[PDB]
This record gives C-alpha cells, structure tokens and sequence, in this order.
C-alpha cells in the first residue's frame, strides 16, 4: 500500500475543507467553519490498486500564512484551489504556485489546478483564464464542485496520478 | 494573549489530527468539546459524541516519552506550559484509559 502525501491549498472561503470533506466523508458541509490545519486519511482503489491518502487541509487565513512552509516541504502534492466566483481567489494562486515551487526548488512538483464552486450561475472566472493559468505551470486543470461532487474523486485523483507517474 | 492554538492528536480513524484556538482559560472537557465539533462528522463521534466520556493525555519526550491522563477540568494552556519536553495531547476514550 502506496501512501499519497497531498496538501489542498488557496484563499480563503474557496471549498477547500468542502472539497476534502466530500472526498473522505461524501456529504457536504454548508456552514463555514474557517480552518487553522486539519489532517484527514482514507483507503481508496485508484486503478485496481489499494492507496492511503494522507490529506492535509490548510488555511486560507492570511493570519496563519507562517504555517506554509513546514507542511510544503512535507507535502508531495498540492491541490491548487480557487472558486469560479471569487476573481480575487484566482489572482491568490499565482502565490501558493510559486511558494510551493520555492520551497521544494524544483519547477516539477505534482500539482493540480482546480477551479471550484461550478454549481453555482454567473462565474466572473472564465475557464479559459485557468486553462491558460495551467498550461504556463504544465499542470491540469479540472472544475468542480463540493456541493454536488461533480469533478471531485477526478481531481484527488488526478493528484495522486501526478505524484505516482512522476 | 487570550489565546492559544493547541494541535489534537488521534482524534478519529477518518481525522488524525485538528489545530484548534480555544481561550487559555480553557479546561481539558472545553478542548475536548471544541475538539468534538471539529470532528463531529467523523463516524466515531457521530456515534460517541459526549465529551465526558473522553480524556487528553499528553505524551512529552524526557529530558524515551511520560504519559499523563489530564484531569476533566485541569487547564490545558497550564499545562502545555510546564512541558520540559517536545509535547503532544491525544484524543482517547475514558474506557480505554
Ligand atoms: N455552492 C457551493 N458552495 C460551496 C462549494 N464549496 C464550498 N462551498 C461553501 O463555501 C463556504 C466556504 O467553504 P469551505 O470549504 O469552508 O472553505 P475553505 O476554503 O476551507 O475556507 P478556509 O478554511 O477559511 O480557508 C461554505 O459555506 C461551503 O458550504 C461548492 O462547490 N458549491
Ligand atoms: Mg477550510
């Protein structure tokens, strides 16, 4: 058994304990409960193989940015998150890239770009602005939603392919 | 300086670990239920969810690890403070204790 080391990373308020908490638990959590760092784990079956996924869930809290470069350095993949309806989010993530890229001095560190909320109507980030975004950092970029699952289980393990194949 | 963060350790198989800020007049049972909210949507805490049946014990590494099981309403900022001693609270059962 493979354990995966992934980190779920961005500002505050994107999904980023909704995302992992409708991955490791399958319901949704509609109250906002800020974050400091939680740590989850589940066994899963990603292409015919038992993984352990060690899940860390970080703060958006600019108040606890000092937190970063511990759980970077420990980390072996980061899922990248913004919602489709907060543009300051997206302009956020350009920070979390680059400091996870500093910290691990090397441009080939196993990341996913996720742009999340996709329930939700009148997005003011446009798909195409990410898959830009994504394709200037070689990494994917995938949309979803916490609310009604779409794209979630494809963006983890999207992630835990990137860290396997590299 | 009305707070402090303290890190919870063997909090459920699903959640190993939560970083929560609690009022530094806080007594062990009030960590333990900020604790429990946390993790309330854990399956072992939807089905255990009172806080009197629960301990922190901390574990600090001498100057090999002492154990200690903290009193229900024992302040927990005190004694995190008195650690000689790289230090860790964890999350058990009464019944296991
Ligand atoms: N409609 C909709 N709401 C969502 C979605 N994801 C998260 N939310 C809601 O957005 C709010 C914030 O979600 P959280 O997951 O707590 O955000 P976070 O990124 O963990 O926030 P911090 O820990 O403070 O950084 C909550 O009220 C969630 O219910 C989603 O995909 N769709
Ligand atoms: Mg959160």
């Amino acid at each position: 058994m493979t354990e995966y080391k992934l980190v779920v990373v961005g500002a505050v308020g994107v999904g980023k304990s909704a995302l992992t908490i409708q991955l490791i638990q399958n319901h949704f959590v509609d109250e906002y409960d800020p974050t400091i760092e939680d740590s989850y784990r589940k066994q899963v079956v990603i292409d015919g193989e038992t993984c352990l996924l060690d899940i860390l869930d970080t703060a958006g809290q600019e108040e606890y940015s000092a937190m970063r470069d511990q759980y970077m350095r420990t980390g072996e993949g980061f899922l990248c998150v913004f919602a489709i309806n907060n543009t300051k989010s997206f302009e956020d993530i350009h920070q979390y890239r680059e400091q996870i890229k500093r910290v691990k001095d090397s441009d080939d560190v196993p990341m996913v770009l996720v742009g999340n909320k996709c329930d939700l109507a009148a997005r003011t980030v446009e798909s195409r602005q990410a898959q830009d975004l994504a394709r200037s950092y070689g990494i994917p970029y995938i949309e979803t939603s916490a609310k009604t699952r779409q794209g979630v289980e494809d963006a983890f393990y999207t992630l835990v392919r990137e860290i396997r194949q590299h | 300086e009305e707070s402090f963060f303290v890190q919870v350790h063997d909090v459920s198989p699903e959640q190993p670990r939560t970083v929560i800020k609690a009022p530094r007049v806080s007594t062990a049972q009030d960590v333990i239920q900020q604790t429990l909210c946390k993790a309330k949507y854990s399956l072992s805490i939807l089905s255990n969810p009172n806080p009197s049946d629960y301990v922190l014990l901390e574990e600090v590494v001498k100057d090999k690890s002492s154990q200690r099981v903290l009193l229900d309403q024992e302040c927990v900022f005190q004694a995190q403070s008195k650690w000689k001693g790289a230090g860790k609270f964890i999350l058990k059962l009464k019944e296991q204790v």
